[PDB]
Protein backbone atom coordinates (compact mmCIF):
# COMPACT_ATOMS: atom_id res chain seq x y z
CA UNK A 1 0.00 0.00 0.00
CA UNK A 2 2.67 2.76 0.97
CA UNK A 3 -0.03 4.94 2.14
CA UNK A 4 1.53 7.27 5.24
CA UNK A 5 -2.27 8.75 5.86
CA UNK A 6 -4.95 9.48 4.61
CA UNK A 7 -8.47 11.09 5.57
CA UNK A 8 -11.33 13.47 4.50
CA UNK A 9 -10.85 17.51 5.33
CA UNK A 10 -13.41 19.94 5.05
CA UNK A 11 -11.96 23.09 3.77
CA UNK A 12 -12.69 26.08 6.49
CA UNK A 13 -10.67 29.12 4.71
CA UNK A 14 -9.29 29.82 0.86
CA UNK A 15 -7.57 32.70 2.05
CA UNK A 16 -7.13 34.07 5.72
CA UNK A 17 -4.12 36.35 5.22
CA UNK A 18 -5.42 37.44 1.59
CA UNK A 19 -4.76 35.87 -2.09
CA UNK A 20 -1.18 36.51 -2.09
CA UNK A 21 -0.38 34.50 -5.25
CA UNK A 22 -2.92 34.20 -8.32
CA UNK A 23 -2.97 30.63 -9.24
CA UNK A 24 -2.08 28.83 -6.13
CA UNK A 25 -4.44 29.52 -2.86
CA UNK A 26 -3.84 28.24 0.87
CA UNK A 27 -6.62 25.88 1.91
CA UNK A 28 -7.45 25.82 6.10
CA UNK A 29 -9.00 22.77 6.43
CA UNK A 30 -9.90 20.20 8.83
CA UNK A 31 -10.55 16.52 9.07
CA UNK A 32 -13.39 15.08 11.07
CA UNK A 33 -12.40 11.58 11.79
CA UNK A 34 -8.51 12.29 13.25
CA UNK A 35 -9.10 15.72 14.12
CA UNK A 36 -6.41 16.70 12.19
CA UNK A 37 -5.63 20.72 10.94
CA UNK A 38 -4.65 21.12 7.06
CA UNK A 39 -2.79 23.57 5.16
CA UNK A 40 -2.09 23.22 1.68
CA UNK A 41 -1.26 25.06 -1.44
CA UNK A 42 -3.28 24.06 -4.13
CA UNK A 43 -2.56 25.28 -8.17
CA UNK A 44 -6.56 26.70 -7.98
CA UNK A 45 -6.18 27.96 -11.49
CA UNK A 46 -6.21 23.83 -12.79
CA UNK A 47 -7.95 22.71 -9.58
CA UNK A 48 -10.67 25.28 -8.35
CA UNK A 49 -11.44 24.90 -4.64
CA UNK A 50 -14.41 26.62 -2.71
CA UNK A 51 -15.10 27.21 0.78
CA UNK A 52 -16.87 23.80 2.58
CA UNK A 53 -15.59 21.57 -0.10
CA UNK A 54 -14.70 18.00 1.09
CA UNK A 55 -12.34 16.32 -0.51
CA UNK A 56 -10.07 12.93 0.33
CA UNK A 57 -6.47 13.53 1.48
CA UNK A 58 -4.02 10.39 0.62
CA UNK A 59 -0.30 11.02 1.84
CA UNK A 60 1.31 8.03 -0.16
CA UNK A 61 5.50 7.09 -0.39
CA UNK A 62 4.50 5.56 -3.62
CA UNK A 63 2.09 5.84 -6.74
CA UNK A 64 2.80 2.01 -7.58
CA UNK A 65 0.70 0.96 -4.94
CA UNK A 66 2.63 -2.36 -5.03
CA UNK A 67 5.73 -0.58 -2.68
CA UNK A 68 7.98 -0.06 -5.42
CA UNK A 69 9.91 3.02 -4.97
CA UNK A 70 9.20 5.18 -7.55
CA UNK A 71 13.12 6.67 -8.00
CA UNK A 72 11.23 10.79 -8.25
CA UNK A 73 12.12 10.84 -11.71
CA UNK A 74 9.30 11.50 -14.01
CA UNK A 75 7.98 8.26 -15.87
CA UNK A 76 5.23 9.55 -18.23
CA UNK A 77 5.24 5.92 -20.66
CA UNK A 78 5.06 3.95 -17.32
CA UNK A 79 2.11 1.94 -17.72
CA UNK A 80 2.29 0.30 -14.26
CA UNK A 81 -1.02 0.45 -12.42
CA UNK A 82 -0.76 3.51 -10.26
CA UNK A 83 -3.38 4.94 -7.23
CA UNK A 84 -2.95 8.19 -9.17
CA UNK A 85 -5.46 7.10 -11.11
CA UNK A 86 -8.63 7.15 -8.81
CA UNK A 87 -7.46 10.97 -7.45
CA UNK A 88 -8.07 14.16 -9.36
CA UNK A 89 -5.62 16.19 -7.63
CA UNK A 90 -1.48 14.54 -7.38
CA UNK A 91 0.97 16.39 -6.62
CA UNK A 92 4.85 15.41 -5.35
CA UNK A 93 6.68 17.12 -2.67
CA UNK A 94 9.55 16.63 -0.27
CA UNK A 95 8.68 16.70 3.80
CA UNK A 96 11.33 18.87 5.08
CA UNK A 97 10.26 19.45 8.67
CA UNK A 98 8.62 17.31 11.72
CA UNK A 99 7.98 19.35 14.24
CA UNK A 100 5.91 18.31 17.99
CA UNK A 101 5.10 19.34 21.50
CA UNK A 102 7.63 17.13 23.01
CA UNK A 103 9.58 18.62 25.86
CA UNK A 104 12.79 17.66 27.10
CA UNK A 105 10.86 14.58 28.76
CA UNK A 106 7.98 13.68 27.47
CA UNK A 107 7.35 12.57 23.74
CA UNK A 108 5.23 14.36 21.47
CA UNK A 109 1.56 13.93 21.68
CA UNK A 110 0.78 16.40 18.74
CA UNK A 111 3.29 16.25 15.48
CA UNK A 112 3.71 18.78 12.62
CA UNK A 113 4.52 17.51 9.75
CA UNK A 114 5.48 20.31 6.79
CA UNK A 115 5.48 19.31 3.03
CA UNK A 116 7.31 21.11 -0.10
CA UNK A 117 5.80 20.56 -3.31
CA UNK A 118 7.83 22.13 -5.52
CA UNK A 119 7.44 25.59 -3.21
CA UNK A 120 3.24 24.67 -2.83
CA UNK A 121 3.86 24.14 1.33
CA UNK A 122 1.70 22.03 3.25
CA UNK A 123 1.07 21.48 7.27
CA UNK A 124 -0.54 18.34 8.19
CA UNK A 125 -0.71 18.63 12.20
CA UNK A 126 -2.26 16.75 14.70
CA UNK A 127 -1.61 13.60 16.95
CA UNK A 128 1.68 12.21 16.97
CA UNK A 129 -0.05 8.49 16.28
CA UNK A 130 -1.47 9.65 12.80
CA UNK A 131 1.53 11.48 11.41
CA UNK A 132 4.12 8.43 12.71
CA UNK A 133 5.11 7.65 8.90
CA UNK A 134 6.75 10.55 8.34
CA UNK A 135 10.22 11.31 7.70
CA UNK A 136 12.31 14.24 7.23
CA UNK A 137 13.75 14.57 3.72
CA UNK A 138 11.68 11.80 2.61
CA UNK A 139 9.74 11.93 -1.32
CA UNK A 140 5.49 11.64 -0.73
CA UNK A 141 2.57 12.35 -3.27
CA UNK A 142 -0.18 14.30 -1.91
CA UNK A 143 -3.71 12.35 -3.88
CA UNK A 144 -6.26 14.50 -3.42
CA UNK A 145 -10.04 14.02 -4.49
CA UNK A 146 -13.32 16.24 -4.14
CA UNK A 147 -16.27 14.22 -2.64
CA UNK A 148 -19.78 15.04 -3.68
CA UNK B 1 20.82 31.31 33.87
CA UNK B 2 20.09 31.26 29.96
CA UNK B 3 23.89 30.47 29.41
CA UNK B 4 23.99 27.32 32.69
CA UNK B 5 20.55 25.59 31.22
CA UNK B 6 21.52 26.00 27.58
CA UNK B 7 25.57 25.03 27.93
CA UNK B 8 25.37 23.12 31.11
CA UNK B 9 25.66 19.60 30.28
CA UNK B 10 22.87 18.10 32.34
CA UNK B 11 23.87 14.45 33.41
CA UNK B 12 21.49 14.12 36.63
CA UNK B 13 17.98 13.89 34.66
CA UNK B 14 17.66 10.45 33.56
CA UNK B 15 15.19 11.27 31.79
CA UNK B 16 16.51 13.67 29.62
CA UNK B 17 19.49 11.50 28.92
CA UNK B 18 17.15 8.79 27.46
CA UNK B 19 15.60 10.88 25.27
CA UNK B 20 18.98 12.28 23.98
CA UNK B 21 21.31 9.38 24.29
CA UNK B 22 21.01 5.80 23.42
CA UNK B 23 20.89 3.12 26.71
CA UNK B 24 24.15 2.56 27.03
CA UNK B 25 25.85 6.31 26.84
CA UNK B 26 23.21 7.09 29.65
CA UNK B 27 24.41 4.73 31.66
CA UNK B 28 28.04 5.01 31.06
CA UNK B 29 27.53 8.93 31.63
CA UNK B 30 25.46 8.08 35.15
CA UNK B 31 27.49 5.49 36.60
CA UNK B 32 30.92 6.93 36.79
CA UNK B 33 31.74 9.92 37.73
CA UNK B 34 34.84 10.77 36.26
CA UNK B 35 32.90 11.52 32.93
CA UNK B 36 31.00 13.56 35.35
CA UNK B 37 34.05 15.62 36.01
CA UNK B 38 35.00 15.93 32.77
CA UNK B 39 31.56 17.84 31.55
CA UNK B 40 31.59 20.06 34.62
CA UNK B 41 35.42 20.96 33.54
CA UNK B 42 34.31 21.59 29.76
CA UNK B 43 31.30 23.96 31.63
CA UNK B 44 33.90 25.82 33.94
CA UNK B 45 36.32 26.16 30.94
CA UNK B 46 33.14 27.78 28.84
CA UNK B 47 32.10 30.01 31.59
CA UNK B 48 35.95 31.11 31.35
CA UNK B 49 35.73 31.88 28.01
CA UNK B 50 32.47 33.67 28.65
CA UNK B 51 34.12 36.53 31.11
CA UNK B 52 36.85 36.68 27.85
CA UNK B 53 34.24 37.37 25.39
CA UNK B 54 32.78 39.72 27.91
CA UNK B 55 36.25 41.45 27.98
CA UNK B 56 36.77 41.21 24.52
CA UNK B 57 33.42 42.83 23.49
CA UNK B 58 32.27 45.05 26.05
CA UNK B 59 29.36 46.07 23.60
CA UNK B 60 28.08 42.62 23.30
CA UNK B 61 27.73 42.43 19.75
CA UNK B 62 27.72 38.78 19.25
CA UNK B 63 28.33 39.15 15.07
CA UNK B 64 32.08 38.23 14.60
CA UNK B 65 34.24 36.95 11.76
CA UNK B 66 35.76 33.61 12.06
CA UNK B 67 37.04 31.04 9.27
CA UNK B 68 34.90 28.16 9.47
CA UNK B 69 31.52 28.42 9.71
CA UNK B 70 30.70 25.33 12.29
CA UNK B 71 26.66 26.24 12.64
CA UNK B 72 26.74 25.37 8.11
CA UNK B 73 28.83 22.82 8.78
CA UNK B 74 26.58 21.07 11.03
CA UNK B 75 23.92 21.36 9.30
CA UNK B 76 26.21 19.61 6.68
CA UNK B 77 26.95 16.92 8.62
CA UNK B 78 23.18 16.15 9.44
CA UNK B 79 22.15 16.16 6.09
CA UNK B 80 25.20 13.99 4.56
CA UNK B 81 24.88 11.34 7.29
CA UNK B 82 20.99 11.16 7.15
CA UNK B 83 20.97 12.26 11.06
CA UNK B 84 17.37 12.29 12.39
CA UNK B 85 16.99 14.75 14.86
CA UNK B 86 14.01 12.26 16.83
CA UNK B 87 16.03 9.77 17.52
CA UNK B 88 18.40 9.17 20.43
CA UNK B 89 22.10 9.95 19.64
CA UNK B 90 25.25 7.34 19.81
CA UNK B 91 27.30 10.68 20.13
CA UNK B 92 29.18 10.22 23.68
CA UNK B 93 29.76 13.32 25.35
CA UNK B 94 33.14 12.59 26.52
CA UNK B 95 34.24 11.71 22.72
CA UNK B 96 32.62 15.71 22.04
CA UNK B 97 34.80 17.07 24.08
CA UNK C 1 35.16 80.56 33.87
CA UNK C 2 35.95 77.25 31.72
CA UNK C 3 38.34 76.10 29.60
CA UNK C 4 40.35 78.05 26.56
CA UNK C 5 40.24 76.58 22.72
CA UNK C 6 36.50 75.03 23.35
CA UNK C 7 34.14 77.34 21.20
CA UNK C 8 30.50 75.32 21.53
CA UNK C 9 30.00 72.55 23.83
CA UNK C 10 26.94 70.61 23.28
CA UNK C 11 25.13 68.28 25.65
CA UNK C 12 22.97 65.41 24.50
CA UNK C 13 21.46 61.99 25.37
CA UNK C 14 22.71 59.48 22.36
CA UNK C 15 20.27 57.11 20.72
CA UNK C 16 23.01 54.43 19.57
CA UNK C 17 24.35 51.73 21.15
CA UNK C 18 28.28 52.63 20.46
CA UNK C 19 27.67 55.79 22.45
CA UNK C 20 25.35 54.73 25.00
CA UNK C 21 26.87 53.08 28.12
CA UNK C 22 26.94 49.10 28.00
CA UNK C 23 27.18 47.68 31.34
CA UNK C 24 26.65 43.82 32.67
CA UNK C 25 23.62 43.35 35.16
CA UNK C 26 23.85 41.12 37.75
CA UNK C 27 21.82 38.39 36.23
CA UNK C 28 24.77 39.23 33.65
CA UNK C 29 23.12 40.31 30.57
CA UNK C 30 23.88 43.71 28.58
CA UNK C 31 22.15 46.86 29.79
CA UNK C 32 22.70 50.10 27.83
CA UNK C 33 22.27 52.57 29.84
CA UNK C 34 21.27 55.99 28.26
CA UNK C 35 24.11 58.62 29.70
CA UNK C 36 24.54 62.29 29.55
CA UNK C 37 28.04 62.58 27.04
CA UNK C 38 28.72 66.35 25.72
CA UNK C 39 30.85 67.08 22.72
CA UNK C 40 32.80 69.77 21.87
CA UNK C 41 34.31 72.32 19.04
CA UNK C 42 37.63 72.30 20.19
CA UNK C 43 40.28 70.15 21.91
CA UNK C 44 42.05 70.49 25.07
CA UNK C 45 41.93 66.61 25.71
CA UNK C 46 44.77 67.03 28.71
CA UNK C 47 42.56 69.60 30.53
CA UNK C 48 39.21 68.16 29.80
CA UNK D 1 35.02 42.32 2.55
CA UNK D 2 34.86 38.25 2.51
CA UNK D 3 32.02 38.26 0.24
CA UNK D 4 31.07 37.54 -3.54
CA UNK D 5 32.40 40.45 -5.73
CA UNK D 6 29.99 39.21 -8.34
CA UNK D 7 26.44 38.76 -8.12
CA UNK D 8 22.93 38.42 -10.33
CA UNK D 9 22.25 41.67 -12.59
CA UNK D 10 19.31 43.80 -13.23
CA UNK D 11 17.31 41.44 -15.91
CA UNK D 12 18.66 38.02 -14.57
CA UNK D 13 17.57 39.09 -10.82
CA UNK D 14 14.45 40.31 -11.69
CA UNK D 15 13.20 37.25 -13.59
CA UNK D 16 14.38 34.98 -11.36
CA UNK D 17 12.52 36.53 -8.49
CA UNK D 18 9.28 36.15 -10.89
CA UNK D 19 10.79 32.34 -11.43
CA UNK D 20 10.91 31.89 -7.87
CA UNK D 21 7.47 33.07 -7.08
CA UNK D 22 5.38 30.33 -5.38
CA UNK D 23 2.53 30.23 -8.80
CA UNK D 24 5.11 29.36 -11.01
CA UNK D 25 4.45 26.59 -13.50
CA UNK D 26 6.52 25.33 -16.27
CA UNK D 27 4.45 22.75 -18.87
CA UNK D 28 7.02 20.02 -20.05
CA UNK D 29 8.22 21.88 -23.14
CA UNK D 30 8.71 24.60 -21.31
CA UNK D 31 10.85 22.57 -18.51
CA UNK D 32 12.38 20.70 -21.56
CA UNK D 33 13.96 24.13 -22.92
CA UNK D 34 14.67 25.33 -19.99
CA UNK D 35 16.46 22.60 -18.91
CA UNK D 36 18.54 22.42 -22.48
CA UNK D 37 20.16 24.93 -21.14
CA UNK D 38 21.87 23.87 -17.55
CA UNK D 39 25.75 22.96 -18.43
CA UNK D 40 25.79 20.95 -15.52
CA UNK D 41 22.08 18.92 -16.17
CA UNK D 42 22.65 15.25 -15.33
CA UNK D 43 19.96 14.49 -18.11
CA UNK D 44 17.48 13.10 -15.48
CA UNK D 45 14.14 15.33 -15.86
CA UNK D 46 12.70 15.53 -12.31
CA UNK D 47 9.02 14.48 -11.35
CA UNK D 48 7.25 17.26 -11.57
CA UNK D 49 5.65 19.32 -8.26
CA UNK D 50 1.83 18.61 -10.05
CA UNK D 51 1.56 15.33 -11.77
CA UNK D 52 -2.60 15.68 -12.21
CA UNK D 53 -4.61 16.83 -13.86
CA UNK D 54 -1.43 18.10 -15.99
CA UNK D 55 2.40 17.61 -15.33
CA UNK D 56 3.47 20.85 -14.39
CA UNK D 57 6.83 21.79 -12.87
CA UNK D 58 7.89 24.81 -11.07
CA UNK D 59 10.47 27.56 -10.79
CA UNK D 60 11.69 26.47 -7.55
CA UNK D 61 12.31 23.07 -9.07
CA UNK D 62 14.49 24.01 -11.88
CA UNK D 63 16.19 26.50 -9.73
CA UNK D 64 16.77 23.79 -7.35
CA UNK D 65 18.61 21.85 -10.29
CA UNK D 66 20.50 24.77 -10.99
CA UNK D 67 21.85 24.97 -7.66
CA UNK D 68 25.48 22.92 -7.63
CA UNK D 69 26.06 20.27 -5.00
CA UNK D 70 23.97 19.99 -2.01
CA UNK D 71 24.55 23.33 -0.24
CA UNK D 72 22.48 24.41 2.53
CA UNK D 73 21.43 28.16 2.77
CA UNK D 74 18.67 30.24 4.65
CA UNK D 75 17.82 33.88 4.18
CA UNK D 76 14.88 36.39 3.59
CA UNK D 77 13.09 37.92 0.51
CA UNK D 78 13.18 41.72 0.95
CA UNK D 79 9.53 41.70 0.90
CA UNK D 80 9.76 39.99 4.24
CA UNK D 81 7.58 41.21 7.27
CA UNK D 82 9.50 40.91 10.69
CA UNK D 83 6.36 39.84 12.56
CA UNK D 84 6.41 35.93 10.43
CA UNK D 85 9.08 34.56 12.56
CA UNK D 86 7.47 35.17 15.49
CA UNK D 87 3.50 34.26 13.93
CA UNK D 88 2.62 31.00 13.81
CA UNK D 89 3.52 30.61 10.03
CA UNK D 90 7.51 30.61 10.59
CA UNK D 91 8.32 27.33 8.88
CA UNK D 92 5.65 28.01 5.78
CA UNK D 93 5.50 30.96 4.93
CA UNK D 94 1.89 32.86 3.68
CA UNK D 95 4.33 34.81 1.41
CA UNK D 96 6.63 32.56 0.47
CA UNK D 97 9.38 35.05 1.80
CA UNK D 98 11.86 32.90 3.70
CA UNK D 99 14.64 31.48 1.54
CA UNK D 100 15.76 27.94 2.66
CA UNK D 101 18.05 26.19 0.24
CA UNK D 102 18.58 22.66 1.73
CA UNK D 103 20.86 19.67 0.32
CA UNK D 104 21.48 21.87 -2.62
CA UNK D 105 17.30 22.13 -3.54
CA UNK D 106 15.39 25.42 -2.83
CA UNK D 107 12.31 24.19 -1.10
CA UNK D 108 10.81 27.35 -0.53
CA UNK D 109 11.07 31.38 -0.21
CA UNK D 110 11.82 33.77 -3.17
CA UNK D 111 15.44 34.80 -4.47
CA UNK D 112 16.44 38.36 -4.58
CA UNK D 113 19.63 40.27 -4.06
CA UNK D 114 19.77 39.45 -0.90
CA UNK D 115 19.56 35.30 -1.84
CA UNK D 116 21.57 35.90 -5.31
CA UNK D 117 23.72 39.28 -4.38
CA UNK D 118 26.98 39.98 -3.11
CA UNK D 119 25.82 40.05 0.31
CA UNK D 120 27.70 37.98 2.21
CA UNK D 121 25.65 34.57 3.20
CA UNK D 122 24.36 33.96 -0.14
CA UNK D 123 23.33 31.70 -1.90
CA UNK D 124 26.52 32.35 -3.68
CA UNK D 125 28.91 33.08 -1.38
CA UNK D 126 27.94 29.48 -0.28
CA UNK D 127 28.28 27.65 -3.18
CA UNK D 128 31.84 29.57 -3.51
CA UNK D 129 32.77 28.04 -0.09
CA UNK D 130 31.09 24.77 -0.45
CA UNK D 131 31.70 23.54 -4.07
CA UNK D 132 34.50 25.92 -5.66
CA UNK D 133 34.92 28.50 -7.90
CA UNK D 134 34.49 26.31 -11.19
CA UNK D 135 31.39 25.27 -9.76
CA UNK D 136 30.35 28.43 -8.86
CA UNK D 137 30.88 29.77 -12.11
CA UNK D 138 29.02 27.02 -13.76
CA UNK D 139 26.03 28.29 -10.94
CA UNK D 140 26.37 31.24 -12.33
CA UNK D 141 26.56 30.71 -16.11
CA UNK D 142 23.64 28.35 -15.57
CA UNK D 143 21.23 30.66 -13.62
CA UNK D 144 21.98 33.31 -16.35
Amino acid sequence: AGILFEDIFDVKDIDPEGKKFDRVSRLHCESESFKMDLILDVNIQIYPVDLGDKFRLVIASTLYEDGTLDDGEYNPTDDRPSRADQFEYVMYGKVYRIEGDETSTEAATRLSAYVSYGGLLMRLQGDANNLHGFEVDSRVYLLMKKLA
Amino acid sequence: KAFEKKFRFDYTNERALRRTLQEDLVKDVLSNAHIQNELEREFERMREDREVLRVIFPTGDSKVVLPCNLLRMIWNAQKIFHINPRLPSDLHPIKVV
Amino acid sequence: QGIEQISKVYMHLPQTDNKKKIIITEDGEFKALQEWILETDGVSLMRV
Amino acid sequence: SNRPVMGIVQDTLTAVRKFTKRDVFLERGEVMNLLMFLSTWDGKVPQPAILKPRPLWTGKQIFSLIIPGHINCIRTHSTHPDDEDSGPYKHISPGDTKVVVENGELIMGILCKKSLGTSAGSLVHISYLEMGHDITRLFYSNIQ
